[PDB]
């Protein structure tokens, strides 16, 4: 719907090998900071077949407890980034990014991750 | 008609030559229905500093600072929410309009 | 320990409706949100409303108007969502997950899912 934020995910799938680096980007048409706590209402979520989403980082950059520090969120206003240093077989997942600043809360088409 | 997605607001919108006022339909506590202006992204007008009378309780935003200058007019972006929490998705979204003056 | 049970599989018929269930323990029932969310198959996520057991207060994404109606019961800690006029485009998985506040109402503890197929 029209005035609804939108959450731009890019790429839509990707392909690496153990160990290596990665980023996964989305963009937000409208700017998620609030300045009343000084933080970004993004989060970021993994999901793995047969289960529900795993909620990975909220404000943007702040992990959930157990949350291996190889995650990394970042960015700020509109553009944001979910980094995977050292990725792992387990790490094999869809991710997702979503906005939960503005009604109706809105997700990110997700990113696919594989290997090879 | 030209769809709008604006809640109710108590409150009634009057664009002056000189201001734009909403004055409010009762006096509440700002604290827990607080609003701020806000640009076409969203983000706060860091410039727009808005009076409050406390006699009538009417909202006072100067057209230079506090809107977004359109072809027509003026677009004004106020957020309202309840600044005792952190929950942000429960505040409402207003745009209103004023037409171009001299 | 906090925890979100969804109840089991649903196979129905268009034109009817259903009613899931998602019970909550580990946290105060009242002091939290309540989402839920809809993921077709392949089609990633999509929002569908929040209510708010302390008073019931409810909201919808517009596009569920009408077809999706959120309740809570405070006694048994349970949050029910009811689609109705089932279609072919509502078979999907539906979760629901806390709304924490105190984080300003991040989703971070999910249910199970519940699966709900439509089919004539």
């Amino acid at each position: 719907e029209t005035g609804d934020t939108v959450m731009t995910q890019s790429p839509s799938s990707l392909a690496v090998s153990a160990g290596e680096t990665l980023t996964i980007n989305c963009k937000s048409s409208q700017n998620l900071f609030s300045s009343r706590n000084q933080k970004n209402y993004l989060a970021w979520f993994q999901q793995k077949p047969g289960q529900s989403p795993t909620l990975l980082i909220h404000w943007a950059s702040t992990r959930q407890s157990g949350v291996p520090d190889r995650f990394i969120g970042s960015g700020s206003g509109t553009d944001f980034t979910l980094t995977i240093s050292s990725v792992q077989a387990e790490d094999l997942a869809i991710y997702y990014c979503q906005q939960y600043y503005n009604s109706p809360l809105t997700f990110g088409s997700g990113t696919k991750l594989e290997i090879k | 008609l030209p769809q709008s997605e604006n809640p109710a607001f108590p409150g009634t919108l009057i664009c002056d030559k000189d201001e734009v006022r909403i004055e409010f339909s009762s006096r509440f506590d700002m604290e827990k229905w607080n609003p701020s202006v806000v640009d076409t992204l969203g983000s706060e007008i860091l410039s727009c500093t808005y009076a409050l009378d406390l006699e009538r309780f009417v909202l006072k935003f100067p057209y230079e600072t506090c809107t977004i200058k359109v072809v027509g007019g003026y677009q004004v972006n106020i957020r309202v929410g309840d600044t005792t929490t952190d929950v942000r998705y429960k505040d409402d979204m207003y745009h209103f309009f004023c037409p171009a003056i001299q | 320990q906090v925890q979100l049970q969804q109840s089991g599989a649903e196979l129905v018929k268009p034109g009817s409706s259903v009613k899931i269930s998602c019970k909550a323990s580990g946290y105060t029932f009242t002091s939290d949100d309540m989402h839920w969310i809809k993921q077709q198959p392949g089609n990633g996520l999509e929002w569908i409303g929040w209510i708010y057991p302390g008073n019931d207060d409810t909201k919808y994404n517009q596009k569920f108007n009408g077809k999706a109606t959120l309740t809570a019961d405070k006694s048994s800690s349970t949050v029910y969502m009811q689609l109705s006029s089932l279609t072919s485009e509502d078979s999907a998985v539906y979760f629901c997950a806390r709304g924490d506040l105190n984080y300003g109402g991040s989703m971070d503890a999910w249910g199970q899912g519940t699966s709900v197929t439509v089919s004539s």
